[PDB]
């Protein structure tokens, strides 16, 4: 290939190898500008830094810039010597890739300005040697997300109505619409909680002869107040059924539904050992408070980015509760209380003590029993605190994400009123031109061009 | 496109500005194909008052033949030596290409109302007369009074020099840069 | 803060006026 | 912009776009000089290393002291070169945003230095591209409470 | 027992990261040898025309 | 501006007024001293003792209308009147940091902090053993050669009237 | 229970860490006061021995004596 | 001191605050080799680099 031309003469060699076994007419070399190697030098000058090289090396690769034809505009015949207004320090890498044939990147260098440079003289990104590749791809990446986060592109009839109700503060109308929310919820969970106590709800002391059964007009009113809300949620989505299938809209229906289905219950047929399920799912309000706190937003957006290793943590759980269970049950099944009377009665207590929690139900007794438990104890810490840190790290990594995001949004909103301001000057310079360095002046000459050809003048 | 073969010959510049021009245009489009949409912001920033990516646009596919989407520096510059230092008659043939948006060369009074609103869009809000609904469909209508009464390209490059406005404000540039 | 506190007490009254219209619908149903 | 001025005959040439609905005086353009280009490259050694450039690329930013007619102060007449007695390294940099337009700024550099030979050149630090910036407060953020101590 | 868990973990998240590097690598040569292959049937159509 | 203050707001040579300018923004970049930069820079020179309020009364001087930081223009003005100009312009420039008013008369606090900004420069390591005694000796005897009567136009004419006065301005005239 | 804990306890590192390097910090500045008194006292030294018996200081003890006559004191050790 | 010699002109302006308040010999400059800054730029060199 071209990247190897200085060494023709080599295969030249080698062509008088295959001389004896030719036939043909041999159709002698295309001749040529000149036999030898006495291109000079090409003094080539960066922003005032001059790097001399062999014109070969330059057409080693023709299709980049600096080979082939198109550095013809950057020559500069009155002084004899190529000059480009690029960045030294980045063009040197540039200047080493036609030496070798393979790029570098360094360490310690914006990416974006290195990008650009390189694609300046256009030469493809990837000819990275995969010796920087590793890194380059890897701030590249970093710089895109950064980019990407740069482009959140929020936006402030009812279309704009909606997301209004959804912005988290609009001073006096979003506070009030979540304040309203959040106690609402908190007292229907209380409720649920205190709709136990004995003397709350239950024949606590009523066996004598309050028991006040009000808690079902409270759940009543709240599911109402629920319900209305997701109507309103409904008819302010962009897509009516298609966001429906979101994470918060489903913890919604599912927050609604259980006092529906209960009602069509009672006067359907009734179904013994069926209401307590039913009303277990009357916690689940509970979890509306997502909208609350952007904390469990953050560890929904933890538990399902970091899903890989969580199936590991089941899968090698189940393995060390079996293995260790399945020799707990053999190790003392036969003994005084023998109360590890089967292997799903020994998952109990392999797991009351592979999570170090101990209770004292049910311990070894036999001595094949200690030895076996105590290495079950310390395996169990070992499988436990496996995963933890790739959750925690993960955890504290998104909400530094998501706190780098609201900051980045400041800067970019200020950044884009500095653009106005700046805006706000040139117009202002013009209306001072007007009234009252060459590049102002034919500016303004063009603004004028531009008054005169529609008809319009401009006041401040 | 090699600097030398792009001289005066099919392109009327000097080769010590045509150098500068590309090394101005490299500057701002490295990958050396400028995109409509950096045609856009390119533009925009020329004017502190209103928006002009209207007209930007109107200009890039004008601009780029046989629409692929994005202009090399041959044809850039080719159009901008036809308009700084081209001929006259050559000058109005491309903005009559420009004012056409039909594809074929016919004029059907709906091609002028989007450009001379897009013209009038430059000034914003900050007019001394403020504009109004009418004013954009008035000047349509002004020149509408040029154009071919009878029922067009030839009256129009016929009445182009019969208007002196037209033929010493093309000579702005000409003999300048 | 003042002015947030403002619409908060104003708030606070609503929801109040809401967990007493709930005790009237309680009070209409007594035993 | 004042940063665009070599697509100003871009701009020229769009006026052409509307030479047939223009009706006006057409000021003509105003006596410029040197039609042909004539750009010569002003040479800015800052303590030691040279760094040439444009003139038209160098005053496109006419608020800064590389800009205006400040520089001139610094011209050093006998060898016709402006020797800024500052680092020259940093420079490098300065000069690369004249060139773009956003101003970067490398991790390896001191705070006090870099602040220091950034307004010098009467530049200011909210320029310095998004890419950086971050970085760059950082590292402001840190040096800002080691001064607090 | 907090003494070796800390140590045993960095092991771990390790030789995951290097289990998860070593696939986008494989891919990466995969990519490589692509571009070589095309690189020759370039020059070979080159040297058609 | 550079290219026309030649010798238009002072008298400085252009090789001169450029490496002063150097300077002086080596010390304040930002092209505009303040006046702590100013106990800096006049404490420096005198390593000894302390004159902060000599340098806040030489700092208010040649901050004109006040506006608590001076930019290159005033300061070279005043260093021109000061070093290459005539005799009545150092006269004016005396009456103007003298007056740490916009009176016109001169009374006795005046030459008492004055005198103190000088006093304290030295500090408490030298032979005569400074006190407070000796201040307003010395404005005493700047009294009587004051006018008896209870005036800039007399204190001028007193340094036009000794000679002394007069030749302890030329020696820093002629040199830099 | 897990999740606080390494952030609670990279805070209470962080903070040791700073009161840390706070007194070192002091330490170093008492150094730096004490060199700025040694200069001056120095210079204080060289121009006594001028007065016993570089082109700068020679306009600096020129101005020295400016100051020791219009005040007509002279400096001792 | 001599870290910011760059600055004995002004000194010198300050010298003329304390001229009336006098009383001495004045013991004149003590003379010099070039009361200018034509002091040029000294090409000092490091393994290549000026």
């Amino acid at each position: 290939a071209a990247g190897v031309a200085a060494w023709l003469p080599f295969a030249r060699a080698a062509a008088i190898g295959w001389m004896p076994v030719a036939s043909g007419p041999m159709p002698a070399p295309p001749r040529q500008e000149r036999k030898r190697t006495q291109d000079a030098l090409i003094v080539l000058n960066v922003s005032g830094t001059r790097f001399q090289t062999w014109q070969d090396t330059l057409e080693r690769y023709p299709d980049t810039l600096l080979g082939s034809s198109e550095r013809d505009f950057f020559y500069h015949p009155e002084t004899q010597q190529y000059f480009f207004d690029r960045d030294p320090d980045i063009f040197r890498h540039i200047l080493n890739f036609y030496r070798t044939g393979k790029l570098h990147y360094p360490r310690h260098e914006c990416i974006s300005a290195y990008d650009e440079e390189l694609a300046f003289f256009g030469l493809i990104p990837e000819i990275i040697g995969d010796c920087c590749y590793e890194e380059y791809k890897d701030r590249r990446r970093e710089n895109a997300e950064r980019l990407q986060d740069d482009a959140d592109t929020d936006t402030a009839a009812r279309q704009r109505v909606w997301r209004a109700f959804e912005n988290p503060h609009t001073s006096t109308m979003a506070l009030v619409f979540y304040y309203v929310t959040g106690f609402f919820i908190a007292v229907s969970v209380i409720a649920n909680v205190v709709e136990t106590v004995p003397c709350g709800s239950s024949p606590g002391h009523i066996k004598e002869l309050r028991y006040a059964v009000a808690f079902f007009c409270l759940d009543t009113a709240c599911v109402m107040i629920f319900t209305v809300e997701y109507l309103l949620r409904l008819a302010a989505a962009p897509s009516r059924y298609r966001f429906v299938r979101s994470v918060m809209s489903i913890i919604d229906v599912v927050a609604i539904l259980p006092y529906y289905i209960g009602l069509v219950m009672t006067d359907n047929e009734d179904v013994s050992g069926a209401f307590v399920t039913l009303r277990v799912f009357r916690v689940f309000r509970i979890f509306k408070f997502s909208r609350h706190s952007q904390g469990l937003r953050i560890l929904g957006y933890t538990l399902k980015s970091c899903a890989s290793e969580l199936g590991f943590l089941l899968f090698s759980l189940t393995m060390a509760i079996i293995i260790f269970a399945t020799v707990m049950f053999y190790a003392e099944k036969g003994s005084s209380a023998s109360k590890f009377t089967s292997i799903p009665a020994a998952f109990w207590y392999t797991i009351v003590t592979m999570t170090t929690l101990g209770y004292g139900d049910m311990v070894p007794k036999t001595i094949a029993g200690k030895i076996f438990g105590s290495i079950c104890s310390l395996s169990g810490v070992l499988v436990i605190a496996l995963p933890v840190p790739v959750i925690v790290s993960n955890f504290s990594r998104i909400y530094h994400q998501n706190q780098r995001a609201d900051k980045r949004r400041a800067q970019k909103k200020a950044r884009l009123a500095r653009i106005r301001a700046a805006k706000s000057g040139s117009a202002n310079a013009y209306m001072q031109s007007k009234r009252s360095s060459s590049f102002e002046t034919q500016h303004h000459h063009l603004l004028h061009c531009l008054e005169k050809t529609t008809n319009h003048e401009f006041v401040d | 496109p090699e600097g030398l073969e792009q001289l005066e010959a099919q392109t009327n510049f000097t080769k010590r500005e045509l150098q500068v021009l590309y090394r101005g245009f490299k500057n701002e489009c490295p990958s050396g194909v400028v995109n409509e949409d950096t045609f856009k912001q390119i533009y925009a920033q020329f004017f502190p008052h209103g928006d002009a990516s209207t007209y930007a646009h109107y200009l890039f596919n004008a601009f780029d033949t046989t629409q692929t989407g994005s202009v090399k520096f041959e044809d850039f510059v080719t159009a901008l030596s036809i308009l700084l230092r081209g001929t006259v008659h050559e000058k109005l043939r491309w903005t009559f290409n420009l004012y056409d948006i039909n594809k074929d060369g016919y004029i059907n009074k709906e091609e002028m109302m989007d450009i001379v609103k897009a013209i009038y869009d430059m000034m914003g809000k900050y007019t001394y007369p403020v504009l109004k609904e009418d004013t954009p469909r008035q000047h349509v209508d002004v020149f509408f009074q040029k154009m071919d009464k009878n029922k067009t390209l030839d009256e129009f490059l016929e009445s182009c020099q019969e208007d002196d406005n037209i033929m010493r404000s093309l000579q702005l540039f000409q003999n300048v840069m | 803060a003042a002015a947030a506190k403002g619409i908060a007490i104003a708030l606070l009254v609503i929801l109040v006026i809401c967990s007493l219209i709930v005790t009237s619908v309680i009070l209409l149903t007594p035993a």
